């Protein structure tokens, strides 16, 4: 695809350590300052369970495709104005795609 | 003699547009460089450097300050509680050599301020002038606050760099940046989970939280909870006094103020024991790498 495909096993190093503060690793995980990200592609914005989102994060309603998902991590608060995601953002092609490649594999 | 006195001299012909273009090389290598210390990046270490080489200001014979650049010389360098900071000056020198006319001084206070904008934060006004000044203005070891203090302590060390209740409380408000390394300071974990965007967090989590008191691998004691943070006494100091705490909890409620608060007390922490001509140039304010279309 446009985004290309490949790490499953050095995006779990970018995930523990850029998203695990928040991020669970597996399904009826807990949402702490963020919610459990399984199941998240093919999923709109702001549909788990049990966690309250800014309206603006249910607002957006958007379909979480690998696509749309990478102009999201390179600016949160670009994409979706008034999310409390506070996240600086992922300025490298590489860091997302990589990333990307082990959500796509961790979040089935 | 009274004190001495620290007149802000302007480079040589230098203008905004010239600090402008320092601040965007450190914006981009602050952008670059996003691989230290687990992917928080360079943001925190920055704006500890700043506090630092600015937190040796003893105002009543006016030695110390941001003004004599002096963290380059081996004693202040080599000082126990500025330790880790020297990852700080690493990531600087290149931009140093890249802009060899700027003062030491000028550039580590100009980190601390591009810092926190880039990492979202509020507009911190910043002034050139401070010049470098030789091996024997170097401040003595020790003057920088210690952790394992209360609120009484805090109080009256800051008293030194001329702060009052409000300005500390807001400028503690910059811990909700980075983390405390065990092998740098002997206290160990984040305050936040967003430790490289400038939030309120701080406040919040002081607040909010579950605080149990331990022991860290460095058998130093720090408050930490559930959430898997942590707090310095010094920090937890903020709740336990009464005058302290409506202040924490005014921050908790209102961004804005906290925002409007800390650009006002960061900037005269990092303008503390400098001399401004009326000739001077106002105080500039930099443009953002988002806010030049990066
Ligand atoms: C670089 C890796 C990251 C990726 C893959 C990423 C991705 C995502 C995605 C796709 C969502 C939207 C979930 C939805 O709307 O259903 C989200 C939400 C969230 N994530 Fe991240 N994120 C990253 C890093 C971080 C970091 C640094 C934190 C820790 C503070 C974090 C905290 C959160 C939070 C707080 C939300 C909830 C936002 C809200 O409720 O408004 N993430 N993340
Ligand atoms: C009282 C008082 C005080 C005290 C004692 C403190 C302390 C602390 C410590 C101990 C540490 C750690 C080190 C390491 O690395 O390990 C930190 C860090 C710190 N810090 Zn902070 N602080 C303070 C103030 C401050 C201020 C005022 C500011 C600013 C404005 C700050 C900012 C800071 C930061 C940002 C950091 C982070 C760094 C990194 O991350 O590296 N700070 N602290």
């Amino acid at each position: 695809t446009e985004f290309k495909a490949g790490s499953a096993k050095k995006g779990a190093t970018l995930f523990k350590t850029r998203c695990l503060q928040c991020h669970t690793v597996e399904k009826g995980g807990p949402h702490k300052v963020g919610p459990n990200l399984h199941g998240i592609f093919g999923r709109h914005s702001g549909q788990a369970e049990g966690y309250s989102y800014t309206d603006a994060n249910i607002k957006k309603n958007v379909l979480w495709d690998e696509n749309n998902m990478s102009e999201y991590l390179t600016n949160p608060k670009k994409y979706i104005p008034g999310t409390k995601m506070a996240s600086g953002g992922l300025k490298k092609e590489k860091d997302r795609n990589d990333l990307i490649t082990y959500l796509k594999k961790a979040c089935e | 003699t009274t004190p001495l006195v620290h007149v802000a001299s302007v480079e040589k012909g230098r203008s905004y547009e010239d600090f402008q273009k320092v601040y965007n090389a450190i914006a981009l290598k602050l952008r670059e460089d996003d691989e230290y210390d687990n992917y928080i990046g360079y943001g925190p270490v920055l704006v500890r450097l700043a506090w630092h080489t600015s937190g040796t200001w003893d105002k009543h014979d006016n030695t110390g300050g941001s003004y004599g650049g002096t963290y380059r010389f081996k004693k202040e360098f080599n000082d126990p509680s500025n330790a880790g900071l020297q990852n700080g000056f690493k990531f600087l020198e290149p931009i140093h050599k890249e802009f060899p006319w700027i003062s030491s001084g000028d550039l580590f206070s100009l980190g601390g301020v591009t810092a926190v904008q880039e990492m979202q934060g509020p507009k911190i006004p910043w002034r050139c002038g401070r010049v470098d000044t030789p091996e024997d203005t170097t401040p003595d070891n020790g003057r920088l606050p210690d952790a394992d203090k209360d609120a009484d302590y805090v109080r009256t060390f800051f008293q030194r760099l001329n702060m009052n209740d409000r300005e500390v409380v807001a400028l503690m408000g910059a811990h909700a940046l980075g983390k405390t390394h065990l092998k740098n300071s002997g206290y160990e974990g984040p305050w936040g989970a967003a430790n490289n965007v400038f939030t309120n967090e701080f406040y919040l989590n002081l607040l909010n939280e579950d605080w149990k008191l331990e022991k860290n691998d460095a058998n130093n004691e720090q408050w930490d909870s559930k959430s898997g943070y942590m707090m310095l006494p010094t920090d937890y100091s903020l709740i336990q006094d009464p005058k302290y705490l409506s202040i924490v909890k005014e921050y908790a409620n209102d961004q804005d103020k906290f925002f409007k608060d800390f650009s006002k007390a960061f900037e005269k922490l990092l303008e503390n024991g400098i001399t401004f001509p009326k000739d001077a140039p106002s105080p500039f304010i930099f443009k953002t790498l988002e806010e030049q279309g990066l």
